[PDB]
């Protein structure tokens, strides 16, 4: 949740969507942290899913 | 005359009506919408400023707080087209809005502010149209097909007599908005009127006009005619119009006067209406029984006591009138009623009304509404107000208020959005008229009562929708306290806004793939209108009168070209010269015949104007004047068509071709063939393959050019000029003195797309059709897309084909095709594959791409490099590895056999997976191209590093090679300005270059021009430092990949697939067919020169399917090679010019009294030889879709040649060298390879996957699996004895898991015997019937 | 009011 409304204020300072990288300095934790939470599986998609 | 383009080949045209109108812009409905969407428009009527300003200012709740918009502006996209589609994200353009936020002062109503903050926030990207009309979204090219829907309005249906065992026509009304709730009226069979919201349960309708405030004398005032009975002392007389007598029989004497009128049982006839009207009645005496059925009109009460004597809305009686005679009350007012003018339904409708009040109207709709729950007085209010007369929730349109008003028949044309007391009772009174007998019902398949979406218009939706989501949050967050000295940034997110422009162009049913394996595809899919979609009907529950032909689609929607199948009729294509109106009602040209003259002056007309006039037909002859040569001519009038006089007509057709699409108007000879054979024809040209070179159509129409132009896979020269220098991949074009910029250097340099994947994997490919020195003008083509000949669509190949049976080759529909077509690589077409292999990191260590691939030979990795991927070049089979991967993976846990064997050998396991990309099965291309995507965190290797300096180097010497040429240019335009005015013979190529733009002259502009080349000079080199910068900081940096995958690599392989038995071929006439055997060529049957035929075909599959273009496109094919023959024996004798020029003019002469004048002595003796060179292999024939070419003008030209005018030769057999019996039909016919080669479709599959819970094979061909041996499958085993295949097929084959393994291990071991068991289905379905309460078992 | 609607938020609510 801190990195879902932290990334959403560098949207509308930058102009387009932010980078691990810079999310690293603003965040103040490195990027391999990061990139876990960015890597965490959001909800599984349905098996009757029309595809 | 003749352009440069059209010089080198003419096309003999055999129209003989003379165009009026040019074939529009055929792209024109996906760019104009668009550009309305996507532009800044003054006036806030079209597009983001609509949105804007029908969404903004935002305002708090009365906290003194204010945001508002200003303007907006699209930012400049990050990545073009071509590099969007490279890396596989969206073209779009950053929209910035520059917003404003105003608090105000407290104790004021509209009172100066405090303090004003404007701040530009970014909301959101929005995807851009290239100049095609397509979209790229996730790197592949979308369409956004336009939608047919129902016109908002008010429309008055029917029930057609069903539904009701009387057979009695219950007439309904509805009101539909673009945005908002239903208001349905109806009628029960008991004639009372009823209204339903939102399709919800049924209410008698004056609880709507209750609830609209009236009461029950106001309505019977609205909905109802007054009769004044009077107590004029005696016997109650009443005042009389004759009017209201009409139908009536009176079973007294009707006596005024003391004048007889009608006697007794006599009806009132119309002479007694008149003798009444003349004599001027207008008070008359009647029995005071005539009112005991009479309902009164108001409320009467006691003038002593204040009781009521009878209330409104009730019938008088004897009593009654006798309570109300001694009361005081003389004036009576009773309503009008009758039973075939003027019905009483209001009046029984309020006698079924529940209700009294407007409380308890309101109060029964908010039961209806929401049930269930206790009703407030102020929560029903706020509900009724906020269904329709809200403009937050209810929008009619400008669209729905004109349909609205033209219904009522009123004046104006704009008005209010939302609905008012006025229109709902204007509904209700014509619905009502509608009952008694006076106005008709609408149809609803009708073109004006239907319209046309667009890409703008939807996408405006999509984004007014994400406005009013951001605009909650905005409302929420001002009131939420907080002053708060913030800016106009905190409040908004982008997310709401972009997503929901994502989730439009994304995933939508109108948002589909494009289909890309023709420039006829493309183009006939952007001219797509589907009923389909968000707003639309369905598929399973659209009925049989919207899939018909309307007589209204005649010159706007296409009859014939419609997908054959589960929607048929929903997805229409649009028509040659339809436009849209300003509205979105379709619209089609004719032009105006004025008193007895055709004029040129061209009017677009609408489904409703085209019913009023009286409108001609485009076979209309005219006298070289204007005048109809006929004395009376055929036209349609309203629907039905007839012979009407010449002085009676008030339009005429465009044309002929006004009624078919532009894919049904490239069939010549279409008047011939049967309709279910033309839409064949039509949609199975669009499914033609580019072969391996395109070349032309030999018996067209015409419209060949407008289709290859008109869409985007040629390259046209933007301005005249000549050539300066022709490529394989690029022509720069040194543009006229006469059209240049007054600054630029003018040369225009085209760079050609080379062998790249359209959407189907066909091979798009630009090769350039110009020379060297050669002049061009604005307009011509320089380079010819896929399927495209010298600027023309050219889909297949012209051969020469016999109609005769051989010996059963061509037995239903098959096709005999000789060897000569497989040798020349006629039907040979170039697919190319992108394959990919995705490097991910898993749980156990990430994934490498290593060339050191365990259990694998030294042979297997001859084609990669040391960084394991193939090179570039490498010709690779099914089953070489591409991209060597490499998966760590845990603990093997082996077998003791098989632990026993590792030490035995000695060979310890591998810790890694071979889990390399290697070659689909079946397929051997050509690696072409290589791309390595690497995240922004992992090392490169040696290939990604070289692929890098390759596209680095590519950039730069791009960039040098460009500025090059435009330095060379700028330094000849500098060169040739100085020899005038100031002229320098040789005092100028001394001293360098770089001082001839600072040289100085008289004080005229021309060394404003000197110095304008020089600062356009200086731009240019700067231009090139900040293009080059920009290119090497994009190509070094890194990629945005999925999370988790760290490097992708893709490998685009390029297929030649030559054609063989079982792939499918057809032509323009509806005429498919697999090909069945490749015949030798000394087999193939042969004229009296030796030349054999290249196709034989059945005769047999003409007669039946009444598609008889096919013939006469064969002998005028025929023909056109015969005069291509003559010119090709002229021109290898190497005779004269003078014969060429008189052969060729006597060719183009024919025939009877067409267009089209040549004068070919106008040619400079070497433009007739390029002429004659590209007329040597048959000399093009244009055929009009309805004007066409008589056969005989056929005739006449197998005359001019030298072929029999029959069309049929005497032919040879190949094989016993025995001619035929009969002379056979031989000729040239177009001939097309479909889109469904034999290698696509061919599959097998003995053991491979499984599902997961049910344990069953997989879907056809592309996880490997297996067929489904349905229902009806077992009802045939059934109908068989066959219980043994039955039993195998349903437990060996598909689901028993240990059963299937003992069947192959018994295969494999010679015995063939089956050990069934119990299928898993079965097992899941006890498990599933058990895990509800029920208790389901085996038992024995 | 009881009973007409299923809708069991609007029982609650009721
Ligand atoms: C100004 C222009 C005609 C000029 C007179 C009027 C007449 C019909 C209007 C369109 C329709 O209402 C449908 C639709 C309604 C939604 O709001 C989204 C916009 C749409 C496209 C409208 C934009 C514009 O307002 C139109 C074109
Ligand atoms: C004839 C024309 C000038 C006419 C006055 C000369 C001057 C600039 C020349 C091009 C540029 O050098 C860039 C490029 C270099 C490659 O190496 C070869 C191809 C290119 C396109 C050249 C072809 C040709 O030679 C050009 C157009």
């Amino acid at each position: 949740n801190k990195l879902n409304r932290i990334s959403r204020q560098m949207l509308q300072e930058m102009g387009r969507e932010p980078t691990p990288e810079e999310l690293a300095e603003r965040m103040l934790m490195p990027e391999d942290k990061i990139r876990k939470v960015l890597k965490i599986a959001k909800e599984p998609i349905s098996m009757e899913t029309p595809i | 005359v003749y352009s440069y383009t059209e010089k080198k080949r003419i096309r003999k045209d055999f129209g003989k009506r003379p165009q009026v109108l040019d074939v529009p812009y055929l792209l024109s409905i996906q760019l104009d919408s668009f550009q309305k969407f996507i532009e800044q428009d003054p006036e806030g009527q079209y597009g983001l400023e609509a949105a804007f300003r029908s969404v903004f200012p935002i305002q708090s709740y009365s906290g003194n707080s204010e945001l508002q918009y200003v303007s907006y502006r699209l930012g400049e996209p990050v990545f073009d087209v071509q590099e969007c589609q490279i890396r596989g994200v969206t073209y779009s353009a950053p929209l910035r809005v520059k917003l404003r936020l105003v608090i105000y002062e407290r104790e004021a109503p509209e009172g100066t502010v405090k303090d004003i903050k404007e701040q530009e926030v970014y909301m959101g990207e929005i995807p851009l149209m290239t100049d095609n009309g397509t979209f790229v979204i996730n790197g592949t090219e979308r369409v956004i097909v336009s939608q047919l829907h129902r016109s908002p309005g008010v429309f008055f249906d029917s029930d057609k007599g069903k539904t009701h065992s009387s057979g009695k026509v219950l007439y309904n009304a509805r009101i539909i908005p673009y945005r908002g709730s239903w208001l349905d009226f109806e009628f029960d069979p008991k004639d009372n009127l009823f209204v339903r919201i939102d399709r919800r349960r049924k209410l008698p309708a004056t609880i709507i006009l209750r609830a609209l405030n009236y009461t029950t004398e106001q309505i019977l005032d609205l909905f109802f005619e007054k009769v004044i009975f009077e107590i004029r002392d005696n016997k109650l007389q009443m005042e009389l119009v004759p009017e209201r007598l009409r139908g009536e029989t009176a079973s007294f004497d009707i006596e005024a006067n003391g004048k007889v009128y009608v006697e007794k049982g006599r009806r009132i006839t119309a002479r007694h209406i008149r003798q009444l009207e003349k004599d001027d009645v207008k008070l008359i005496e009647v029995p005071v029984e005539y009112i005991a059925g009479k309902v009164v009109a108001k409320d009467y009460i006691d003038e002593s006591t204040g009781e009521l004597i009878c209330a409104a809305n009730m019938e008088l009686s004897l009593d009654l009138l006798a309570k109300l005679s001694q009361s005081g009350h003389k004036r009576i007012e009773t309503l009008f009623t009758n039973d075939l003018d003027h019905g009483p339904y209001i009046s029984e409708t309020l006698r079924v009304d529940p209700t009294n009040d407007r409380l308890s109207a309101l109060v029964e709709i908010y039961r209806m509404m929401r049930p269930g729950e206790p009703p407030t007085r102020e929560a029903a209010e706020s509900l009724f107000e906020n269904l329709f007369f809200s403009e937050d929730r209810y929008d009619l349109s400008a669209v729905g208020r004109m349909k609205f008003n033209r219904s009522l028949l009123r004046e104006e044309i704009e008005g209010s959005g939302i609905l008012s007391k006025d229109d709902i009772i204007d509904v209700m009174k014509k619905l009502i008229d509608i009952r008694n007998g006076k106005g008709e019902v609408d149809d609803i398949d009708h073109l004006g009562n239907r319209r046309i979406r667009s890409v703008g218009e939807m996408a405006e939706n999509q984004f007014r929708v994400g406005l009013v989501r951001v605009e909650r949050a905005v409302k929420e967050r001002l009131s939420l306290g907080d002053l708060d000295t913030l800016m106009p940034q905190d409040m908004i997110n982008a997310k709401p806004i972009s997503a929901a422009v994502k989730e439009f162009f994304g995933s939508s049913q109108l948002s589909q793939f494009m289909d890309q394996n023709n420039p006829l595809s493309e183009i006939t899919h952007k001219r797509r209108i589907s009923a389909l979609g968000p707003g639309g009907l369905t598929r399973e529950r659209a009925g049989f009168e919207v899939r018909d032909v309307h007589p209204t689609h005649y010159g706007r929607v296409c009859p014939i070209e419609t997908p054959e199948g589960p929607n048929i009729g929903l997805i229409n294509s649009l028509s040659v010269y339809a436009q849209t109106n300003e509205y979105g009602f379709l619209e089609t040209p004719y032009r105006k015949v004025t008193d007895g003259v055709v004029t040129d002056e061209i009017h677009y007309l609408s489904a409703i104007e085209e019913g009023n006039y009286v409108i001609a037909q485009a076979n209309s002859n005219l006298d070289e004047e204007g005048h109809f040569v006929e004395d009376l001519v055929t036209c349609r009038s309203k629907g039905e068509s007839s012979l009407f006089s010449r002085d009676q007509v008030d339009y005429m057709d465009v044309s002929t071709q006004q009624v078919v699409s532009v894919g049904a108007s490239l069939i010549p000879f279409l008047e011939h063939d049967d309709a279910n054979r033309a839409l064949m024809g039509a949609n199975m040209q669009r499914q033609a393959v580019p072969t391996l070179r395109a070349d032309k159509p030999l018996v067209g129409t015409g419209m060949e050019r407008a289709v290859a132009v008109d869409s985007g896979v040629t390259a046209v020269a933007k301005r005249g000029g000549v050539v300066q220098y022709v490529d394989a991949s690029r022509i720069v074009i040194k543009v006229n003195e006469d059209e240049m910029y007054p600054g630029e250097a003018g040369i225009d340099i085209y760079n050609l797309t080379k062998y790249t994947r359209s959407n189907q994997n066909t091979c798009i490919n630009q090769m350039p059709c110009v020379s060297l020195g050669e002049p061009v003008e604005r307009g011509d083509v320089l380079a010819d897309g896929p399927s495209t000949d010298l600027g023309e669509l050219a889909l297949g190949q012209n051969m020469r084909v016999a109609f005769m049976p051989w010996n059963g080759y061509n037995f239903e529909d098959s096709i005999l095709v000789s060897e000569r077509v497989v040798q020349e690589d006629r039907f040979t077409t170039i697919h190319i594959q992108e394959l990919a292999c995705v490097s991910r990191d898993t749980k156990l260590g990430p994934e490498e791409i290593t060339a050191d691939i365990p259990n694998v030979g030294e042979a297997a990795l001859s084609k990669l490099d040391e960084s394991g991927i193939v090179y570039i070049g490498a010709e690779v089979t099914g089953g070489d590895i591409l991209v060597g991967k490499v998966t760590p993976k845990g603990e093997t846990q082996l077998t003791p056999e098989e632990k026993l064997l590792r030490a035995i050998f000695g060979e310890k396991a591998s810790d890694v997976k071979d889990s390399s990309l290697r070659v689909p099965n079946g397929v051997s291309g050509t690696v072409i191209d290589v791309q390595v995507f690497t995240r922004d965190g992992v090392e490169k290797d040696k290939r990604a590093l070289e692929i890098e300096e390759m596209q680095l180097k590519q950039a730069k010497k791009d960039l040098s090679e460009e500025l090059q040429i435009l330095e060379a240019g700028l330094f000849s335009r500098i060169r040739a300005v100085l020899v005038a005015g100031g002229v320098e013979a040789e005092k100028l190529d001394k001293l360098p270059r770089d001082r001839w733009l600072e040289l100085g002259l008289t004080d005229e502009e021309k060394q404003n021009q000197l110095e304008q080349l020089a600062e356009q000079y200086d731009e240019l080199k700067h231009e090139f430092e900040k293009k080059l910068e920009a290119k090497r900081r994009k190509i070094t940096q890194g990629d945005d990949l999925a999370p988790g995958v760290l490097k992708i690599v893709k490998v685009y392989l390029a297929v030649k697939r030559r054609i063989q038995p079982g792939d499918k071929m057809a032509g323009r006439h509806g005429n498919k067919g697999v090909i069945s055997k490749i015949n030798p060529i000394e087999d193939m049957p042969y004229d009296e020169n030796g030349t054999p035929v290249d196709i034989v075909l059945n005769p047999l599959g003409v007669p039946s399917r009444m598609n008889i273009g096919q013939i006469l496109e064969t002998h005028l094919g025929m023909a056109a090679k015969g005069i291509g023959d003559k010119i090709n024996a002229m021109l290898k004798q190497q005779q004269e010019v003078a014969k060429l020029r008189e052969f060729i003019q006597r060719a183009y002469d024919l025939g009877a009294d067409v267009r089209q004048k040549v004068d070919l002595s106008t040619f400079s003796d070497e433009e007739v030889m390029r002429l004659a060179e590209n007329l040597r292999k048959g000399m093009p024939i244009a055929t009009p879709v309805f004007d066409g070419a008589k056969e005989a003008e056929i005739k006449e030209l197998l005359k001019l040649g030298d072929l029999p005018t029959s069309g049929q030769i005497r032919l040879y057999d190949g094989r016993t060298g025995e001619q035929f019996e009969r002379p056979v039909t031989v000729g040239y016919m177009y001939m097309l390879k479909l889109n469904h080669l034999v290698d696509d479709k061919m599959h097998a599959r003995s053991t491979g996957s499984y599902s997961l819970v049910t344990q069953q094979p997989l879907g056809g061909k592309a996880q490997f699996g297996g067929q489904r041996f349905g229902e009806m499958e077992v009802w045939a085993l059934e109908a068989y004895g066959a219980a043994y295949t039955l039993q195998e097929m349903l437990t060996v084959k598909s689901d028993d898991v240990n059963g299937r393994t003992k069947m192959y291990k018994n295969i494999v071991d010679g015995n063939h015997q089956m050990e069934p068991g119990m299928p898993e289905s079965f097992n899941v379905l006890l498990k599933e019937i058990r895990s509800l309460g029920i208790n389901i078992e085996l038992e024995d | 009011e009881i009973g007409r609607t299923t809708d069991p938020v609007r029982m609650y609510m009721r």
